[PDB]
């Protein structure tokens, strides 16, 4: 619903509390893939922590990011 | 080049296929002679001729000087009407000032105040500014109408709608830089203009 | 004249007449053998192949993994 000026002021709200990140570095892996990981604790417990999606198929340009995905 | 462009209105006129050389608008005014042309001072006939404003509008064959293009911004007469009807698709707001323009000539700046500041943005103090020419030779003169500025993309940008409470700030200055009293002028009003197609309303019932 | 900007909207707000001349115009552009056919098109997105290299290998041409993407 948010306005230009609201979505900023909620994006800086996010910024006030410290969070931690995994961070991953990406290259072409020939193919889409769908990746999951979770994050455990030594007792290994673990949880999900996140998803995230590789679209790619092969003739596909070389590709590699330059920095981290966050 | 501004006499160029009020021809460019009245062919655009034509083009509406309203009536070019017509105005039904101040009539006592056009029949009126216009000094000094009446005069003698003036030596040039065709002026004196002339003098009623109303004869002004055709400029073609009465002052005999044409232009070699009537186009605005290199746009055609039906590219223009084009573009003119493009901005009236979106709902638009607008500013009114009553120019009772008085004293030497002066700059004016304006913006909508907005009640908060948090996630909004601050006062952007930039409606946008209109100038008056003056001096105290001058005759009075004051608007018949309301002179219409378009907010519609500030306040669209600060996020406000037409509804949000907001006033509207104005800063009267003086070519000198003199700070001239705000109170003495009317405050704008703010003007809704829509096309047909109006909203219908949530609460009552319209239709029977 | 029919210029000036195209206005893209929400989908959820479709607009019956919005809707058919879309779903017009699509089936026409999805029957057009010409070059700004359907077909021809989505080819640019990856197969067939639209780019050459150098080498005269094919490759897609979307660029993904990229800035540019
Ligand atoms: O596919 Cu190439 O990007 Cu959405």
């Amino acid at each position: 619903g948010m306005t230009i000026k609201k979505l900023e002021h909620e994006l800086e709200k996010q910024k006030e509390e410290d969070r931690t990140f995994a961070a991953f570095l990406l290259h072409g892996i020939k193919k889409s893939a769908d990746v999951s990981f979770d994050v455990c604790n030594h007792d290994g417990e673990c949880h999900f922590a996140g998803t995230f999606a590789i679209l790619g198929g092969e003739h596909e340009m070389p590709w590699s990011f330059d920095r981290l995905f966050r | 080049t501004t006499d160029r462009i009020w021809a460019i209105w009245q062919d655009l006129q034509r083009f509406r296929k309203r009536p070019y050389r017509e105005a039904n608008c101040a009539i006592q005014l056009m029949h009126t002679p216009l000094q000094p042309f009446d005069k003698s001072d003036n030596n040039d006939e065709a002026t004196k001729t002339h003098a009623t404003p109303h004869d002004g509008f055709e400029y073609q064959n009465s002052f005999g000087y044409a232009y070699d293009n009537l186009e605005l911004n290199h746009y055609s007469i039906p590219q223009l009407d084009h573009m003119l009807q493009e901005r009236k698709r979106h709902d638009r707001v607008f500013a009114g000032f009553l120019l009772h323009n008085i004293g030497t000539s002066a700059d004016g700046h304006v913006f909508v105040c907005l009640p908060t500041g948090e996630h909004t943005k601050d006062c952007s103090h930039e409606a946008g500014m209109f100038s008056i020419l003056g001096g105290q030779t001058e005759m009075s003169f004051v608007f018949d109408r309301l002179y219409k500025l378009d907010i519609t993309k500030a306040l669209k940008k600060n996020g406000v709608h037409l509804q949000g409470d907001f006033d509207l700030e104005i800063e009267i200055t003086a070519v000198n830089g003199s700070h001239l009293d705000s109170h003495v002028i009317h405050s704008p009003t703010i003007l809704f203009e829509a096309g047909t197609d109006s909203a219908h309303t949530d609460d009552g019932h319209t239709e029977p | 004249s029919m210029a000036g900007h195209g206005v893209r909207k929400e989908i959820n707000t479709l607009t019956t007449a919005e809707v058919d001349n879309l779903k017009d115009a699509m089936r026409a552009v999805m029957a057009d053998h010409g070059p700004n056919g359907y077909q021809a098109i989505a080819a640019f997105h990856g197969n067939p192949p639209m780019c050459p290299m150098p080498d005269g290998k094919n490759y897609s041409c979307c660029t993904h993994g990229m800035a540019t993407f």
